[PDB]
């Protein structure tokens, strides 16, 4: 819907900074707002699909909210999308968006967090050996702590 | 051209514009509601009471009324569209 | 021929005369609505109030009256077609 | 014989009379709707006003009256049939 | 025994008569409807107007009143049954 | 104890009385309806006319009245239950 | 504090009690409807008649009234819930 | 800015107060309800009676008015939100 | 719903002690209340699913209820 998309736009036009949207989807009525606004140059923004399904959804965006310095607006937290503001709107330095891929460089924040995640995820990695059969859990550690190389 | 009878009022519905917020955000036409603001082009003789008395309408030629989101008949007149509407469904003025 | 009673009015719609856009664009009859503007054949004595007083009808014989898309029963007489009406469903005149 | 009460009227419809167009085209009885034209048989005292006064009905006797289709109960009586009818849904006369 | 209030009327139907056409055709009871013609046992004081005035009912003891199909409430009184009905739903008399 | 307001009346039912036909046939409780006969415990002030006048209720404490089918509101008082009942919905008295 | 307008009434219900029949049987709270007994705390100025006159409400402060099984708006006032209610839907008093 | 007609009123609701219980429990806005408390901005002339008399509204623009759950219709005025409503659907004041 | 969770929340905030919920399932408006309250620190609480299935629920909570010294809130 258009209505809830105004408060986020209202905040970003005030600061004059680009916006990146991560959500389950942005349908035509909402999407038409940004793209029309994007051509006129009042904002420079892009919208992307959420990374994964189910529990894989929750894990991914929680990590994303961590290195960006903001927070994830979840159903549990209960913040209505109308009432969101700049305070918990996360930040980054550079983002690259292409037809099927998005990359976030990182805000260099949450040092105590990223050291923490290294701990339980490895503590979870050893415990998940009974069930896991994909590097997605190690890659989850790798993405926020190092990088990945594809030979 | 049209003269309303009794309590009827014929209104022009503020025409169409592209709406922009004071911050400069433009809303696409697919997400805009038709304006509820209108200007009266003619007024009727007045509401006819149960005793036969007629009360003069308070709306005038140069005012700005607001509709209750649905009122009107959307008549056509040589390409021009008017909104015949009634006093009891007038929300407010200016 | 026929005459109405009390607040009833006898009106004939403007019927179809192969209407066209003023710029020259022709609209097929399969995509047009019956005209909502008509003229009155006869008028009744007037609205009968609850106290018995009769108010003379505002509409006259030579007036052109528009109606709200569902004007009347559309009765037939001697092969000609009349659309009876009443002032409460009358929207505006000329 | 049959006496209506207050504003009720006693009307006899025209009944099928071998309907056919003036051009000579015969329409089968399975494709014709019951006539809307009725003949006044008996007239009641009149409508009861809220104050208690009585208004004389404006139909007198034997005048042809047109009705909006489902405007009677089709009262059952020996021989010739009737449908009782009120004044406020009377369409037009003569 | 029973007496009504205001505009209510106690009416007794024509009861079973084994309906037969004048030509001698006998209709089975499974194909006939309860008679709409009845007789009045007693009448109330009359209609109570909005101003408090009372108008005498226009129906007598010996009148034969015909009503619509569902104008009663089918009261019971020590074995016999009567049709409680109001003045506005009795369509005519005799 | 309980006193109604304006035209309201408070009435008790006739209570389950071991219903049986005069011929001696007993109907089981699974196939009988709550009695429509009841008597008045208290009477309100009466109807509020449009001009403010108060018509004296025509029902009395000592008589018995009949409800249409589902009249009443089933009020309860220290284990005893009454149906508060409107004057205009009374079928008849005694 | 809170005061009504015209015929509105503010009523406080009988609240929750450990309900028991006079025989001593305790009904669980899952099998009881909210109490229908209330006490009047605030009284409005009175019903607006058609002619404009004002009639003093019959209910008084501290009286006990019964609601029509659903009346009220369940409004909250200063950490507490009150039941604004209207005269025409008050059942009976004390 | 804007002014109402007849019995209409202009009310500004009590906005997003970030509801919290007196005990200190914070309810998320996804679990709250739109406040029923509103501040009056404009008051119309008053209710227009059937005889043409105008009664002064009891609201005085300087009081707290509580509506029903879905009372009034939203109107937008140069960026802010206002809820206009009639005088007979607000249930209590102050 | 909040209309039932809040009164029980009203009792525990007065005592100022931590609270544990065992229920069939809490995933909605009621759930958001505790976590937003827990974040603000007004109470320290958690909610858990009840063990077992069918008959295997009530016997387990009954064993838990008597161990804890309280009483199980059963529909009975």
């Amino acid at each position: 819907n258009v209505k809830d998309l105004l408060p986020v736009l209202e905040n970003v036009v005030r600061a004059g900074k680009p916006l990146l949207i991560i959500a389950e989807d942005v349908e035509a009525e909402a999407l038409a707002t940004l793209v029309v606004n994007h051509i006129k140059g009042v904002i420079r923004a892009c919208a992307v699909k959420a990374p994964g399904f189910g529990q894989r959804r929750k894990d991914y965006l929680q990590d994303i909210a961590i290195l960006t310095g903001g927070t994830a607006i979840t159903e549990e937290l209960g913040i209505k999308l109308e009432s969101v503001t700049l305070d918990m709107l996360g930040r980054a330095d550079k983002v690259i968006v292409d037809k099927d891929n998005t990359t976030i460089v990182g805000g260099k924040g949450s040092k105590e967090a990223i050291q923490a995640r290294i701990e339980q995820i490895k503590r979870q990695i050893l415990e998940t050996t009974s069930d896991y059969d994909r590097e997605k859990l190690q890659e989850r550690l790798a993405k926020l702590s190092g990088g990945v190389a594809i030979i | 051209r049209l003269r309303p009878l009794y309590d009827k009022i014929v209104v022009k519905r503020m025409e169409e514009q592209e709406q922009k917020t004071p911050s400069g955000i433009i809303i696409p036409d697919t997400a805009k509601e038709k304006p509820q603001i209108g200007e009266v082009i003619a007024v009727g003789d007045g509401k006819l009471l149960s005793n036969g008395q007629i009360v003069s309408p308070k709306v005038k030629k140069g005012d700005k009324v607001v509709f209750n989101k649905y009122a009107g008949t959307e008549v056509e007149l040589d390409g021009e569209k008017y909104l015949i509407m009634s006093e009891d469904e007038v929300l407010a003025v200016i």
